[PDB]
């Protein structure tokens, strides 16, 4: 991304909070911010050098600095519970516009959770068809901002990977699931497979091995 | 570069003249040369009295008057030398008024442009020789200097 | 008061063409700039293109990856914004949202061409770039507090509906959503924690049902 952003913030309610949108163009040029919830439109929040659209709550302050960009929340409120997005140009003069990557903001409700992590290995009904796909399940984290990633033996592993948008489940905590999709003629070939789900700082690991 | 200026867009103003009168004065070729609606000038004042465009900047007063770019039929600018400082307001919210001596009229209707001339405005009027030569040349070297920076 | 309605979203196939429309209403359209935006699944908005004003001749500026494939246009005495998306790639996927656009710019920190900023957002329409055709799905069972799912593997469209031991076992059950697979087919797992000692007495069973293949599969999920 051209505009970096924090993936997921934290804050206790009525209490302030600053998330911040960094990149080259933020040199020459002033970012907006928005608030996005799921399924619904997002809304402008702030823009250029000190402007707030009326009906935005003036708890919402933008304020910049060389590369930098702040959204700041003085006090935040249940109703602040949103993913927010940067944009600004995308290089210094240029007529084109871009999207920072969006900040999962978490107002605090109920006490933080760990998740629970499990991974499959592909059933031998599964396998018989000659296909393979690891399954892992990720549930009852908050906050519900989750980066998974996958091994091979002990190195990583980008191509075959899909995992699920944590999605907000009924004890208001998070779920997410990842496959990890190959071919039988491959899983059979690896020591071992992992996926490691790094949640609030700390990782967790899940290891399957080609035997059962 | 689509900017037009042409040799009667500078024009020096007498003594006796007030905010409304150099908007006035400063519209009267542009409309006459169809850059913009007839109206032009009351959209400009009105634009004027509710968003200042006073500049205080050191050795000589500045003020940018424009209105909406939907106004614009053909992008242009008029100036204006004063012989005496009329005041505007502060563009940037204060009372004390800006003695003005210089007065960039834009008629633009091209964002990209209004940019760009906003931008070049902002670096000429931080260059007191620049600014010290506008008090003293013709209309014609005014039109001379300005159409090369604006070229480029 | 505005209201931006996005429209044409749907099935299209990679190559294939596809049209985008958006109806506004409650402001000064003429003089508008207008930009599409989308969301490709599980991912932020990403900016696609904006056109211009009058002023401006009405000129467009494309995001990289699109650039030479969409071109946006308007028709203003109906106040409509047109995309139109030629060649279309499996990554254009996504919710596609039309934005009502401001332009700013700060005399004296400001730096060309300012910035621009979407002041008013429809709520999108999606759109899905896939070669599949109707396929049901293949149930694996996925054998172990123990957890024990079923995934579902493989089918076109969407939705597929999961119950598990016939709509009966409900506590604590996540169905989680579908994946798109770079095949263009959908993959969905739904699972459900139970203690250990209830995996001897009685067995657990899902209840697969995907409507548009006409398909409905039950499998057992025990451990080996």
């Amino acid at each position: 991304y051209e505009l970096t952003q924090e993936t997921g913030v934290s804050v206790a309610l009525g209490r302030t909070v600053t998330i911040t949108c960094r990149g080259d163009s933020l040199r020459s040029h002033y970012a907006s911010w928005y608030q996005k919830k799921p399924g619904q439109a997002p809304i402008l929040l702030f823009y250029g050098k000190n402007n707030r659209p009326s009906g935005v709550p003036d708890r919402f302050s933008g304020s910049a600095s060389g590369n930098r960009a702040s959204l700041t929340i003085s006090g935040a409120q249940a109703e602040d519970d949103a993913e927010y997005y940067c944009s600004s140009r995308d290089k210094s003069g240029s007529r084109l516009s871009v999207f920072g990557g969006g900040t999962k903001l978490t107002v605090l409700s109920q006490p933080k959770a760990a998740p629970s992590v499990t991974l499959f290995p592909p059933s031998s009904e599964e396998l018989q068809a000659n296909k393979a796909t690891l399954v892992c399940l990720i549930s009852d984290f908050y906050p519900g901002a989750v980066t998974v990633a996958w091994k091979a033996d002990s190195s990583p592993v980008k191509a075959g990977v899909e995992t699920t948008t944590p999605s907000k489940q009924s004890n208001n905590k998070y779920a997410a699931s990842s496959y990890l999709s190959l071919t039988p003629e491959q899983w059979k070939s690896h020591r071992s497979y992992s996926c490691q789900v790094t949640h609030e700082g700390s990782t967790v690991e899940k290891t399957v091995a080609p035997t059962e | 570069q689509g900017i037009h200026f042409r040799r009667h867009y500078v024009r020096h103003l007498p003594k006796e003249v007030s905010q409304n009168d150099i908007i006035k004065a400063l519209a009267s070729p542009l409309i006459n040369d169809g850059m913009v609606v007839s109206d032009f000038a009351d959209h400009v004042i009105t634009r004027e009295q509710n968003f200042p465009t006073g500049l205080p900047v050191e050795p000589v007063g500045v003020a940018i008057p424009h209105t909406d770019s939907k106004y614009v039929r053909q992008n242009a600018i008029s100036v204006g030398i004063l012989a005496e400082p009329v005041n505007f307001e502060d563009a940037g919210g204060e009372p004390d008024p800006v003695p003005v001596r210089v007065v960039f009229m834009l008629a633009l209707g091209n964002w990209f442009d209004i940019t760009n001339v906003l931008w070049w405005i902002k670096a000429v009027i931080q260059d007191e020789d620049f600014m010290q030569q506008l008090l003293v040349m013709n209309d014609d070297e005014i039109y001379q200097s300005i159409y090369t920076r604006i070229s480029e | 008061e505005v209201q931006l309605v996005e429209s044409g979203g749907g099935l299209v196939k990679p190559g294939g063409s596809l049209r985008l429309s958006c109806s506004a209403s409650g402001f000064d359209f003429d003089n508008a700039w207008m930009t599409w935006v989308r969301q490709p699944p599980g991912k932020g908005l990403e900016w696609v293109g904006r056109i211009t004003g009058p002023g401006e001749g009405w000129s467009v500026d494309y995001a990289a990856p699109v650039e030479g494939r969409f071109t946006i246009s308007r028709l203003n005495s109906i106040n409509f914004l047109y995309l139109e998306m030629n060649n279309l790639r499996m990554e254009d996927s996504g919710l596609y949202f039309c934005a009502r656009t401001g332009k700013y710019y700060d005399f004296w920190s400001g730096y060309p061409p300012g910035e621009e900023y979407f002041q008013d957002w429809g709520r999108g329409t999606l759109v899905t770039v896939s070669s599949a055709s109707t396929k049901g799905p293949s149930v694996f069972p996925l054998a172990p507090t123990a957890a024990l799912g079923c995934l579902v593997k493989d089918y076109f469209p969407e939705p597929v509906t999961v119950s598990w031991n016939s709509g009966a076992l409900t506590s604590g059950v996540h169905t989680f959503p579908a994946v798109l697979q770079s095949s263009g087919l959908y993959s969905l797992s739904s699972v459900v924690t139970v203690p250990s000692s209830s995996l001897g007495t009685q067995t657990y069973i899902c209840n697969v049902n995907h409507k548009p293949s006409n398909t409905k599969v039950d499998k057992r999920v025990e451990p080996k």
